[PDB]
RNA sequence: UAGACGGUGAGAGCCCGGUACGCGAAAACCCGGCACCUGCCUAGUAUCAAUUCCCGAGUAGCAGCGGGCCCGUGGAAUCCGCUGUGAAUCCGCCGGGACCACCCGGUAAGCCUAAAUACUCCUCGAUGACCGAUAGCGGAUUAGUACCGUGAGGGAAUGGUGAAAAGUACCCCGGGAGGGGAGUGAAAGAGUACCUGAAACCGUGUGCCUACAAUCCGUCAGAGCCUCCUUUUCCUCUCCGGAGGAGGGUGGUGAUGGCGUGCCUUUUGAAGAAUGAGCCUGCGAGUCAGGGACAUGUCGCAAGGUUAACCCGUGUGGGGUAGCCGCAGCGAAAGCGAGUCUGAAUAGGGCGACCCACACGCGCAUACGCGCGUGUGAAUAGUGGCGUGUUCUGGACCCGAA
RNA sequence: AUGCCGUGGUGUAAAGCGUGGCAGUGAGACGGCGGGGGAUAAGCUCCGUACGUCGAAAGGGAAACAGCCCAGAUCGCCGGC
RNA sequence: CGCGGCACAUCCACCUUGUGGUGGGUGUGGGUAGGGGAGCGUCCCUCAUUCAGCGAAGCCACCGGGUGACCGGUGGUGGA
């Protein structure tokens, strides 16, 4: 409900009150595995590709006459059951995106929020490096002193470049704009950091 | 904290798909077909009755023309302007828009079904007969 | 793509309010000399479609 | 995702030539000759788990009928005369008694021709 | 600001090529600026007049025959061709679905015109719940090659030693090939026939059975023999050893007795002398698209639900009300509307709305419940996702003609 | 005589009915009883039968033997009727 | 019929008194076309976790387990 900011390199300087209709929703597993499946099938690519027997080289031609050989009458080269044939009902390229609605992908996002912010999940700094030039090595040791979990979601706007580049190569760290959150990412990070700048832009953003 | 291995599916959504043609301890070599005829190999068409004059040739044409010029209401019933408009006052048809009583962009239309017991105070188009009598009745009028 | 209804069955089948599906009668067009008033009325107006027909009937209107 | 098949197509393989050990020709060596030969090999055995049953009882019964021979009796008015003294000793024991006790299959023949009726012949 | 990816003798951010990030161009090409240079303009304007002239010609229109429009010649407009006939310059002419009148709109028979859209032989940089050598391009390999055909054409098969070639010096048998010993290597249980090395199939050795028996070749009953472990005194060398036998137990085999008509497909009915299958390994058949259709499971919102193209973002995120479905029906329709069509009907019928489970009460009815307020606070609803079944249009489960 | 329709009792779980989803089948065979065609022949052919079995039913009997007689196999037992 | 295991329907009892569970009766459980229900094995991806040059996969053999598809252990071979 209420979260203390901390600076890099200090102490606590003021609070920021989460509004409990954005962090304190009650959590609907049916809903974000539903949101949560939507966004990696969007995440796919689908180029995966076969040929059919009208689309293998070759085979167009009846091998040979059909009664008086004593062979199993054959009608192309080409046909599945050939080795070097067509595939039947094979891939084809695909788009595998849904069409989630909106109530639906805003309530998920707020159920995964809401239990970071009701476990302590919830971090919110001034910035990483209190300069203007980036460094990864001070910047990680401040996300120490926040938390001891492989996973971390660090939510930072898009105008601060120097933050972003201090955290870019650490391992289990995710950046994102605050305008980009979504359920996946906040259900695979342990921590979720936000700037003091980014979570007014956040609670802005929805009243 | 819930995580990415905690999430599963409500209890009846997700069901199993029917791989058919795999054996015989499921539907089994002919797939559920069976036959030998044209049902094994191909579809019916829905309009073809095996040869004889169908449902669709053997009955007649429903009589009549359309009507190219029909001009069409939104409805809205006088009862349900004493619930949406418990205090009375001016009813627009802006106001039944916002209200969810009726479409946008179309011409409305007030009907007489229900109790209005408010004194509401109605621009509309095209008042029914018995609209008309229960705005006045209840105290209010009814222009165009 | 998308589904075409069938033109000639939408000329004789409609859907009342509820959702019965109605038609009219044969044997009533020409040759009316010899059929008496009392067969003609009776073949008179619409009827709902029979409930043998009614699964063809509506997938001919979908 | 192109599947290979033949990590789960060898495993039914290997248990139907595994249980056609011992059989001859193409029945020990081939899968498809294994596997017709499994079918009727597992439906005579369900039929003679169903026929051993009666199979010694009717082992049983001719060494009762042997046994009792010996001893001036048929099997027929022994059976009677058991059922008769209220001997409810069955006849996979009774055939057992008779190999390896001849003295007391005697002692239990005098039992049953002793409740036998004394004319079997009349009616009862 | 580098934890991209690959290499390196086995999972490397710190060993190598790189990566983040930055730096770089003689000349040619491309793009742009400024000059040269090149063109253009400096006499019209305004008012009034209706007197005249002009406003794209073998054209429009008309007719015949055709083509195309939702429109298959129809009552057939608008648009295009061929044949005949053939105007008018504004009071003109053409269109507004035969046509006429009024009215509105526009000025055909001259020309040019960017952007928004389509495509990828090719160049560069990336990517994959794509393939991994019968796959993926026909082509990882002489690949459109070898080969087949007079020709147009058709059209293959063929990858892997090891980290390093250190690819086995030397000796022996042999004409060689091949081997044996040595030696190399972590390993030749990796030796250019080379990673792993399955099955069919082919030998050699060994245990049991089999040369008087009629066998869908198995199954149940069952003796003996062979093998390897164990229970009771004995060889008690006794910790040993199990040394031999007796009992039990695995594993192999099966003298002998009973029972026993292959599998598939297709049929009234097949062991059938009906069909298909020599064998093994690998491959070979209900898939996908779509705000489709009907029905359901399930989730979100709810008298509402939901966006499409598009826009903005590093993405799966945020915008986007056009639209669609629900919201009142009845009627050929005009129309009227909790009703409405038919009808002369205040007749009946069709279709559609319509709660008594209930407190008080109102003329009340044996107590019953007809009508209406406050509810006693009656029991319902849609719509968007995602499953699944069927279905429509597509090759539509797969193979097959003449 | 049976059969058929109605009704009142009594009995009987997996009967009946309405409306949806998905079917398959629409070549039957012999046996009993009644009839047609045929020569009152056919392992003939065509109908009837709250008749039966096979189809799609293993087990026991009929020497063998889809359709006949007995009986309907959840699995195990070296029990019994 | 007897004794023992399993499954399904229904009924009776309860534990959040059907989302279900446990217990006790009775009944039922041949099956082609076909309908409904619930599962095994192969592969790829994501999250979590755990093995592996002190030997992964794949293969071979023996010993065991499950109501079925099938599984596990141990050893030999092998090299990620
Ligand atoms: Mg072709
Ligand atoms: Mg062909
Ligand atoms: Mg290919
Ligand atoms: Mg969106
Ligand atoms: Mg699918
Ligand atoms: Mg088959
Ligand atoms: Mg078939
Ligand atoms: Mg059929
Ligand atoms: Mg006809
Ligand atoms: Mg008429
Ligand atoms: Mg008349
Ligand atoms: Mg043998
Ligand atoms: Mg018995
Ligand atoms: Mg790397
Ligand atoms: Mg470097
Ligand atoms: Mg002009
Ligand atoms: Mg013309
Ligand atoms: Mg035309
Ligand atoms: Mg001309
Ligand atoms: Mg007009
Ligand atoms: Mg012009
Ligand atoms: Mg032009
Ligand atoms: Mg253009
Ligand atoms: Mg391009
Ligand atoms: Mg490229
Ligand atoms: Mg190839
Ligand atoms: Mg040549
Ligand atoms: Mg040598
Ligand atoms: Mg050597
Ligand atoms: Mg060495
Ligand atoms: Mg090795
Ligand atoms: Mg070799
Ligand atoms: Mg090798
Ligand atoms: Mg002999
Ligand atoms: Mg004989
Ligand atoms: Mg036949
Ligand atoms: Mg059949
Ligand atoms: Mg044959
Ligand atoms: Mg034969
Ligand atoms: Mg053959
Ligand atoms: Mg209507
Ligand atoms: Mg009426
Ligand atoms: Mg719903
Ligand atoms: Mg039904
Ligand atoms: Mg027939
Ligand atoms: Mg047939
Ligand atoms: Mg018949
Ligand atoms: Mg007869
Ligand atoms: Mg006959
Ligand atoms: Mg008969
Ligand atoms: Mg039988
Ligand atoms: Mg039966
Ligand atoms: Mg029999
Ligand atoms: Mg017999
Ligand atoms: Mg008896
Ligand atoms: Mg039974
Ligand atoms: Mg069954
Ligand atoms: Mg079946
Ligand atoms: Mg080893
Ligand atoms: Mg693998
Ligand atoms: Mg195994
Ligand atoms: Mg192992
Ligand atoms: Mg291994």
């Amino acid at each position: 409900l209420k979260i203390d900011v901390k600076t890099p390199a200090g102490k606590v300087d003021g609070a920021i009150e989460l509004p409990a209709e954005l962090f304190d929703v009650p959590a609907n597993i049916a809903l974000m595995h539903q949101v949560v499946t939507a966004q990696r099938a969007a995440a796919r690519q689908g180029t995966h590709s076969t040929k059919t027997r009208g689309e293998v080289s070759g085979g167009g031609r009846k091998p040979y006459r059909q009664k008086g050989t004593g062979r199993a009458r054959q009608g192309s080269t080409r046909a599945p059951q050939f080795t070097g044939g067509g595939v039947v009902h094979g891939p084809k390229p695909r788009d595998y995106s849904q069409r989630t609605p909106k109530k639906m992908i805003a309530a998920a996002l707020r159920g995964a929020l809401s239990d970071r912010a009701r476990n302590g999940r919830i971090h919110a700094i001034t910035e990483l490096v209190e300069g203007q030039n980036p460094s990864t090595k001070s910047a990680r040791a401040f996300l120490a002193s926040l938390t001891e979990r492989k996973q971390v979601l660090v939510v930072i706007g898009r105008s601060d470049e120097a933050g972003a580049k201090s955290v870019r190569n650490l391992p289990g760290v995710h950046i994102l704009a605050p305008d980009q959150l979504n359920t996946y990412d906040v259900l695979r990070a342990d921590d979720v950091v936000f700037s003091v700048e980014a979570l007014n832009a956040y609670i802005a953003a929805n009243t | 904290t819930l995580k990415l291995h905690d999430l599963r599916p409500a209890r009846g959504s997700k069901i199993a798909r029917t791989r058919v043609g795999r054996g015989d301890g499921s539907k089994g070599k002919t797939a559920g077909r069976g036959t030998k005829g044209t049902r094994a190999r191909k579809q019916v068409p829905v309009t073809f009755e095996g040869g004889q004059m169908p449902i669709h040739m053997r009955l007649p044409k429903l009589k009549g023309f359309r009507n190219r010029f029909r001009t069409e209401y939104e409805i809205v019933n006088v009862g349900d302007i004493n619930r949406l408009f418990p205090q009375g006052g001016a009813v627009g048809v802006d106001d039944l828009v916002a209200k969810g009583a009726v479409r946008k962009n179309a011409l409305v239309k007030v009907l007489g079904d229900g109790k209005l017991t408010a004194k509401v105070d109605v621009s509309a188009h095209k008042f029914s007969g018995s609209a008309r009598a229960k705005i006045t009745a209840a105290g209010g009028s009814a222009t165009e | 793509p998308k589904a075409k209804t069938h033109s000639g069955a939408s000329k004789r089948f409609r859907r009342t309010g509820t959702g019965k599906i109605v038609r009219q009668k044969a044997n009533r067009r020409h040759l009316l000399e010899h059929k008496p008033s009392t067969r003609t009325r009776r073949l008179d107006g619409r009827t709902v479609v029979a409930a043998n027909d009614t699964k063809r009937v509506t997938s001919l209107l979908n | 995702a192109r599947v290979k098949r033949a990590v789960n197509a060898h495993k039914k393989r290997r248990s139907i030539l595994k249980a056609s050990r011992g059989y001859r020709g193409q029945r020990s060596r081939l899968y498809r000759k294994a596997k017709e030969q499994q079918l009727h090999s597992l439906n005579y055995a369900y039929r003679d788990r169903r026929a051993r049953k009666g199979e010694f009882r009717k082992l049983w019964i001719a060494r009762i009928n042997a046994a009792a021979r010996l001893n001036d009796i048929t099997y027929n008015r022994l059976i009677q005369g058991l059922k008769a003294a209220g001997v409810e000793v069955d006849r996979k024991n009774l055939a057992d008694i008779a190999i390896s006790d001849p003295a007391a299959f005697t002692a239990l023949v005098d039992v049953a021709r002793a409740a036998l009726p004394e004319d079997v012949n009349a009616p009862s």
